[PDB]
């Protein structure tokens, strides 16, 4: 009634206001900048996994990293000795996310089973054992992320997102605004905010704290599979089925940069950045990666080294490798 | 209806967000970047990497 | 997390409490010191006896979760020690002593036995190593192992500067080279003789012992 | 013809091997995950890979003359390889007839106990018979010195001297190695008429030979393993059962064409790449993205 | 060289082994996906079987089947859908008795058999309600749902041409076989084991290069 009339108008100031702050796009901006041709080189595979490799994160010491693939298992590696450091069998091998606690002692995965599963590496014993089932999920999982060792952010196609409380056990916030299915998951810095983008073609800046959305934003045309912070903590890209990465400012609100090229007609599945946020690496799913200089937007090198969709991968905190995992069942770490 | 409501609130929480001219939050990107790309071994490589 | 067995002239671990078929084994040996005995690791693959007692025996069972000489040699008149050692990156290897029963090589001398200390007071243990404990990998080998009185031995500082689970954050251990050191702050009752050990080749020699008189 | 055509088949034979053997190393051997049917393939090109490696040196031999100008431990290493690896393709071609025949008749058993750990602890089986059947040829083989100096190489039987004696140990362990035939001809022929005749006979019964592809190349095999063999398994039998009448009186026609049917035997080393490996689509798309 | 990385690539070979160990259990069980509308009874054909993704497995003459049930996700099923792609058969429940529409589930075939994840994943279609549709068609016409023909209104007809319908939405014929049935059938997963044990020989044909 009404309220259409009013959410219309509600929109258009929306737009109009956004509109209003485009100063200036990154071509003009940037072009005074020198662009990066890297071309990183498989110094590690990680072989092990007999089927298709979903999830990876890298360990906080730059030194671990896991590994979730469809073979119900989730291998704790070594980056340098590739000696394999733990093999946690998962009860439910459709997994389609992994993460690795700060902390290390803790690590999470989850998928089509909606259940948030967080696994507990350093005890007493020597295995690996399940510390908690985070359950009441109507989705299926995404993307886990750890904030503390006690709270961890659940994404979904349950249009929602979730904070928990590790220790109680109980959802303590729900992040309803979306319309689709939220496909990917990043935590800022500060882990205060946090994006989500969906299949709504929507990203979607929330709030941890208050418990609410803050800034939703719309630059895509279809389901969106990937979004990660600039390690800055006010920006952040991502990636689509569209075959395009956009990057947005949570402050500007608007987007800013795109990074697409006619060629490739295919999809996306995860999107990392470099330690320094120059390099934005993207996982392509016409069976290599690329890499751009998310500043210049400008095609900058390609890890083509899998006979499959390179579907997760993911940058040390000390900047000095990247891994990826495709669907040829291996790992593989570029420096 | 409530969905209606709920939406109206959900966009208009969103309206009064302060902004600032994409100008300042690209300079803050690329300073970001300039001023800390030096430690970035991704970039710029690594001279002896633990992954040799 | 419990070890307990069980044994003892001329002729000659009930392990509980954790996954026993994923952790390396060992075993060290009067009242005087100690001494490595034998080795295995997971899966029965790699098994190093003592160069004093070579070929004289070592074996596990996991299904069972448990086997331990031949000749009753002058030297083996000792009290033998069961530990437990889990070998990945980032572990705390030696991290159980169990409390043991009764019955070339780089080597540690340390000679500084027999330190008075007072409760308050600061304190710092020395440790001479004949060559260098550093491979090329960056670690320092070296598990400061604290024997308090009338009980099994307990690890304080593993591969020489790493703290392990339980130790109070008074403890810490540093020192490069040969020569190491070991040091407490807050000094308090229940801290009253400490062993080294090597971990670069196969013999685990250990050292004297500094005995704190308190 | 008869004297020139045998070498250039050889040759053919050689180079051909070696380049389709060496693909099917590097690209089902590393590029391509590891299987049962990729262990088989595998194997087959590493044995029929050393055989036309060592072919240069046989056919250097057949074109000087029936000679050895290489020296006596390359000569007796030669053989060595020639007599394991022909003997190594021609079980593993067997072997894989076997596993075929054991995947599509007995479905359910091929997918319930057919990992590739049985298939590497089985696949050297082959192997250790060819070491057994190729033992009687380093025992009794050394370089033999002609009177004009010419320096031969044949088998010889000094080392066991006594004409009587030496000569009848001669002419039976000569007739015993029937063995070329019965256990290199009889064995893998049958097993393989056998077992893919059988395959036919299900998938056309049961139906689902849809396209104009499994009748061709489940007869080229066969019909690869047979008019390539054959001869061979023909002379070299008739000259095992008439060992007498060509050592003692000079039946020259046998003689006369062992290195016809000789070129036309090695032939089948360069041939399987092309009829085992390059046949399955997976494997050709597999070499196309590699290279 | 290594001081107690030996012993840590010890555990890291004892772990690859026990990896290995576990896929050769794993491929041992064969996938196989299950879908339909929702009024299809794919929860009767898993009832009659000797949140989230539902796992369901069994044994039919000494072959591990292993089932996925997915219709409890109301998601996007272009995203969940791909995971399967190597699953050896998809079980598709259509349900041949008019309650709201019936299309929905043509439609969702279509979506499902010239799905690009599955152009050599074989369709065990199955037409659920064959006695309630007996009953049924005779108190109400054929072409309420299928104007261009209805046919003779016996079951052995109308049902005929259903079938024949859903066989023609096969967007590719040359590899993909719709094992087409019909469920109190008792004869049923015995009819799964046959189109399973089809599937299996064909793709031992297909990488043994006889295809
Ligand atoms: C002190 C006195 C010492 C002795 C003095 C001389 C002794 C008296 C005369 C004896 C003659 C021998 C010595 C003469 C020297 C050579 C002259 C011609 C000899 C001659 O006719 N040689 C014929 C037969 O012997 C031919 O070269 C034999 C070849 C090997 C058998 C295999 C059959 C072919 C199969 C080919 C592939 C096999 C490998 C694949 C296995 C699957």
């Amino acid at each position: 009634d009404q309220l259409r009339q009013e959410a219309e108008q509600l929109k258009n100031q929306i737009r109009d206001a956004r509109k209003a702050c485009a100063d200036a796009t990154l071509s003009q901006i940037t072009n005074n900048i020198d662009p990066v041709r890297i071309q990183m080189r498989t110094r590690r595979t990680l072989r092990g996994h007999l089927a298709k490799i979903y999830a990876m994160h890298w360990g906080t010491d730059s030194r671990l990293l896991v590994s979730a693939s469809q073979d119900g298992k989730l291998i704790i590696w070594d980056s340098y000795t590739t000696n394999k450091v733990h093999a946690i069998p998962l009860r439910s091998s459709w997994v389609m996310t992994c993460a690795y606690a700060p902390s290390g002692n803790y690590v999470a995965c989850g998928g089509l089973d909606n259940i948030c599963s967080i696994y507990n590496l350093k005890t007493r014993e020597g295995n690996v054992r399940v510390s908690r089932e985070l359950a009441g999920h109507t989705g299926y999982l995404s993307c886990c992320r750890f904030l503390d060792d006690n709270q961890i952010v659940t994404s979904s196609g349950d249009t929602t997102c979730a904070l928990w409380d590790i220790e109680t056990g109980q959802q303590t916030t729900t992040f309803t605004g979306h319309t689709g299915d939220v496909m990917s998951l990043s935590l800022a810095p500060d882990t205060r905010l946090f994006v989500s983008g969906a299949c709504d073609a929507s990203a979607k800046l929330w709030d941890v704290r208050e418990g609410m959305c803050r800034q939703t934003f719309t630059g895509h045309e279809s389901d969106i599979n990937a979004i990660c912070f600039f390690p800055n903590g006010n920006a952040f890209a991502t990636g689509s089925d569209d075959a395009t990465c956009r990057l947005f400012d949570l402050r500007a609100d608007q987007e800013l940069m795109t990074y697409s090229h006619d060629n490739i007609i295919c999809g996306i599945t995860s999107v990392s950045f470099s330690k320094s946020g120059r390099l934005l690496l993207a996982g392509y799913d016409d069976f290599n990666c690329n890499v751009w200089d998310a500043l210049k937007a400008d095609r900058a090198g390609v890890l083509a080294g899998h006979d499959n969709r390179v579907s997760c991968l993911g940058v040390t905190d000390d900047g000095m490798a990247v891994a990826t995992g495709s669907w040829d069942s291996f790992l593989k770490i570029w420096n | 209806i409530a969905q209606a409501r709920k939406l109206v609130e959900q966009l208009k929480m969103e309206a009064n967000i302060d902004r600032i001219k994409v100008s300042k939050a690209a300079a803050d990107l690329m300073a970001y970047c300039e001023a800390h790309a030096k430690e970035d071994p991704l970039l710029t490589p690594a001279s002896e990497n633990p992954f040799r | 997390v419990q070890l307990v067995e069980s044994g003892g002239p001329g002729g000659s671990c009930s392990a509980s409490g954790f996954a026993f078929s994923s952790f390396g084994m060992h075993w060290v040996r009067p009242e005087k010191g100690l001494e490595w005995v034998a080795y295995i690791s997971s899966g029965s693959g790699t098994i190093y006896y003592a160069d004093t007692v070579k070929g004289r025996t070592i074996s596990r069972d996991d299904p069972k979760n448990t086997f331990l000489m031949t000749s009753l040699r002058s030297e083996d008149t000792a009290m033998y020690y069961c530990v437990r050692s889990i070998y990945y990156y980032g572990s705390s290897p030696f991290d159980f002593w169990g409390q043991g029963t009764t019955l070339a090589d780089i080597v540690m001398t340390q000679a500084t036995s027999s330190v008075p200390v007072t409760p308050g007071e600061s304190v710092s243990i020395s440790c001479r190593s004949s060559k260098s404990l550093l491979h090329s990998n960056g670690n320092t080998y070296l598990y400061w192992f604290l024997q308090r009185p009338g009980q099994s031995p307990q690890l304080l500082i593993y591969r020489m500067s790493n703290l392990a689970s339980g130790v109070p954050d008074r403890f810490s251990g540093s020192g490069s080279g040969t020569a190491f050191t070991l040091t407490i702050s807050r000094l308090e009752a229940e801290d009253v003789v400490y062993y080294c050990m090597q971990h670069l080749e196969y013999p685990l020699t250990f050292g004297a012992g500094t005995k704190l008189e308190l | 013809v008869l004297r020139i055509l045998p070498l250039v088949v050889l040759g053919v034979t050689f180079v051909l091997g070696v380049l389709g053997n060496g693909l099917v190393i590097w690209v089902a051997g590393f590029r391509m995950t590891r299987t049962v049917t990729t262990i088989c393939y595998l194997n087959l090109a590493l044995a029929d890979f050393s055989f036309t490696a060592t072919l240069p040196f046989l056919i250097v031999s057949m074109a000087m003359g029936e000679k050895w100008p290489f020296g006596w431990f390359l000569c007796k290493l030669i053989h060595i390889v020639v007599d394991i690896n022909l003997f190594g393709s021609v079980f593993l071609i067997g072997f894989i007839a076997l596993d075929r025949c054991i995947c599509v008749l007995h479905p359910v058993w091929a997918q319930n106990h057919r990992t590739v750990s049985l298939a590497m602890k089985v696949i050297v089986g082959p192997w250790i018979l060819a070491l057994v059947l190729t033992l009687p040829v380093f025992l009794f083989l050394t370089t033999v010195t002609i009177p004009n100096g010419d320096t031969y190489c044949t088998f010889n039987f000094a080392s066991w001297g006594t004409p009587e004696e030496r000569l009848k140990v001669a002419i039976t362990m000569l007739t015993a190695r029937i063995i070329r035939f019965v256990i290199g001809f009889s064995l893998p022929m049958s097993i393989v008429a056998i077992c893919y005749g059988l395959i036919a006979a299900k998938i056309h019964k049961k139906g689902m030979i849809k396209s104009s592809r499994p009748l061709r190349v489940l007869t080229a095999v066969v019909a690869s393993f047979f008019i390539c063999w054959f001869p061979f398994q023909l002379v070299a039998l008739l000259g095992t059962v008439w060992l007498k009448e060509m050592l003692f009186y000079g039946y020259k026609i046998i003689d006369i064409l062992v290195n016809p049917t000789s070129s036309l035997a090695f032939f089948n080393s360069c041939l399987n790449p092309m009829l085992y490996v390059f046949v399955g689509q997976d494997f050709r798309e597999r070499l196309i993205h590699s290279l | 060289l290594s001081a107690e990385d030996k012993a840590a690539v010890e555990r890291s070979k004892m772990i690859d082994r026990n990896l290995r160990e576990d896929g050769e259990k794993a491929a041992r069980e064969v996938k196989l996906l299950l879908l339909g509308a929702g009024e299809s009874g794919k929860s009767t054909i898993v009832k009659q079987m000797k949140t989230g993704i539902v796992e369901t497995h069994f044994t039919f003459k000494d072959l591990h089947f292993k089932m996925f049930d997915v219709g409890g996700q109301r998601s996007e099923r272009k995203k969940w859908i791909h995971c399967f792609e190597g699953v050896t058969a998809i079980i598709f429940c259509v349900a041949l008795s008019y309650d709201l529409v019936m299309h929905e589930s043509m439609k969702l075939f279509d979506s499902i058999c010239n799905n690009k994840w599955f152009t050599d994943t074989s369709i065990i279609l199955f037409l659920n309600k064959k006695d309630l549709f007996e009953e049924k068609i005779k108190k109400s016409p054929l072409t309420i749902c299928y104007p261009e023909y209805a046919g003779s209104n016996t079951y052995e007809e109308a049902a005929a041409y259903i079938q024949c319908q859903f066989e023609d939405l096969n967007k590719r014929k040359d590899t993909k076989e719709i094992y087409t049935h019909f469920t109190t059938d008792t004869k049923n997963v015995q009819f799964v084991f046959d189109a399973v044990t089809d599937v299996i020989i064909k793709n031992n044909l297909k990488d043994c290069g006889l295809f």
